[PDB]
């Protein structure tokens, strides 16, 4: 019931660069957004939860920010492993709506 | 190592039925709320269903509500998703995830939500 | 991941010594110090950067400055003559130092 | 006695009794040594012998003592 | 009620109630041990970090965690 | 307290196999991480393996990765290390260690068994 828009649809960046992905919820989810990374034909892996907490095995390059309805995922340094599709999901209230997904390509 | 492995995925005639069996190794399903997330070919992730730690809070997505049936087995440490009357639009890769750890009585406010910390491997269901 | 210790250190019969333990970013890790006398099982001396288990004498103390852990023994006696190993985890594998055979004249 | 029980219940409902959960055996949150709180809400932590880091779990905000008693009597 | 109070006091004495020692001084956070029934580890610290503060990991008392916490709460 | 006793260490031809068994003397053994740490002759302590309370998380050093298998019988209060395809450099005194809940490290150790893998 919560429309969680994710932008941009796709973006290219150099081998070393800072990339920001924006996620805007329909209504306030109160810092309950999570960011997942899905590589080429693999199960998505949780990168961030609670908008700030990293997960074990996740590089420190990924970070999260924002509050209320607008949240951002920032990758300060890129690498070949960072080619995937990133999804933002709100788990503030059921149903757990995911984002549309952003395709990240290294230029 | 925390891991989930699902099965029961394959080609199915429209209007048929499949049952997905997601076992877990390295941990236990007894105190975790389990979730199903599907991904249509060329589309994005989509929540399907979620079952509480003691099968009290059952939630289904509005697209698959009424047809699907999620059910856990903590003694066998295995989640299950019985899919009934599969439409041609239900073809997707289904992942069984782990959403929230229960501490206390089984209410939605007694969980520690880490937002699907460990994902399964994904079983393809083609209609 | 490598922990670098001196091969051996010299102690006066009642003086204080400090066994160092080099490493890569040891300031962000827990360093446990053991005491392996020859012919006896290792004895945990310090289980945190600076905290001692129950029964270990108060003479032992621990510190962690920068990328260097340190086990300081004040008022060393003849019963401290052993090999001291600094232990810390790299990612999931515990790593011991090369050993510092304490010598008390 | 009864008044003390009711006062404890009232303090537990408001989350003023920090009886903290049993830390899950399998937590995937990135952490470090306990002296570096990388997570922060008041949390109960134990040093994990596998990776040497700390596994933490925040104190329940609704009924900490009640939840702990329920989980103790459920096993 | 008396039986419940006696059981709670006994659990407090045995160290079965891990109540945070908060009413500071950083302390050790000992290794994780599982309880008698369950795969969940028993907590050993009470790490808490304020918004503009530092780590305060005070170890959970073993003798009387709940009793010591209540005494500290009353004394403060 | 808790007391650990190692057994099953002895001479074995290179490429052979051994099963070192560490018998505990208490029911608290089931609540501790159990690790195997070796000290080679003329060298310092070297970690070998670690297993959690339930036995579902087994960790090994890269030197014995795949060759060794650590497994515990909580009901029998024992901790076994099965060494398969041993090598000349696996000669060492092996100790089992218990990560007790009253310390941040392994403060319970056994006597140790002198595995001598040589021809």
């Amino acid at each position: 019931d919560i429309v969680v828009t994710q932008s941009p649809s796709s973006l290219s960046a150099s081998v070393g660069d800072r990339v920001t992905i924006t996620c805007r919820a329909s209504q306030g989810i109160y810092n309950s957004i999570a960011w997942y990374q899905q590589k080429c034909g693999k199960a998505p892996k949780l990168l961030l939860y609670s908008t700030s907490t990293l997960l074990s095995g996740v590089p420190s390059r990924f970070s999260g920010s924002g509050s209320g309805t607008d949240y951002t995922l920032t990758i300060t340094n890129l690498q070949c492993e960072d080619f995937a599709t990133y999804y933002c999901q709100q788990y503030f209230v059921t149903p757990e709506t995911f984002g549309q997904g952003t395709k990240l390509e290294i230029k | 190592e925390v891991q989930l492995v699902e099965s029961g995925g394959g080609c199915v005639k429209p209007g048929g039925s499949l049952r997905l069996s997601c076992s877990a190794s390295g941990f236990s399903l007894t105190k975790y709320k389990m979730t199903w997330v599907r991904q249509a070919p060329g589309k994005g992730l989509e929540w399907v269903s979620s079952i509480s730690s003691t099968s009290r809070d059952i939630d289904y997505a509005d697209s698959v509500k009424g047809r699907f049936t999620i059910s856990r087995d903590n003694a066998k440490n295995s989640l299950f998703l019985q899919m009934s009357s599969l439409r041609v639009d239900d073809t997707a890769v289904y992942y069984c995830t782990r959403d929230g750890w229960l501490w206390g009585w089984d209410v939605r406010s007694n969980y520690y939500y880490n937002a699907l910390d460990v994902w399964g491997q994904g079983t393809c269901v083609t209609v | 991941y490598e922990l670098t210790q001196p091969p051996s250190v010299s102690v006066s019969p009642g003086q204080t010594v400090s066994i160092p333990c080099s490493g890569d970013k040891l300031g962000n890790k827990n360093v446990c110090w053991f005491q392996h006398k020859p012919g006896q099982s290792p004895v945990l001396v310090i289980y945190e950067v600076k905290y001692r288990p129950s029964g270990i004498p108060e003479r032992f103390s621990g510190s962690n400055s920068g990328n260097t852990a340190t086990l300081t023994i004040s008022g060393t006696q003849a019963m401290d003559e052993a090999a001291y190993f600094c232990q810390t985890w790299d990612s999931t594998t515990v790593v011991f130092g090369g050993g510092t055979r304490l010598t008390v004249l | 006695l009864l008044c003390l029980i009711f006062l404890l219940v009232l303090l537990d409902y408001q989350g003023m009794l920090p009886v903290c959960p049993l830390i899950p055996g399998s937590s995937t949150t990135s952490t470090g040594p306990c002296r570096t709180c990388m997570t922060m809400y008041p949390s109960c932590c134990c040093t994990k012998p596998s990776d040497g880091n700390c596994t933490c779990i925040p104190i329940p905000s609704s009924w900490a003592f009640g939840k702990f008693l329920w989980e103790w009597a459920s096993a």
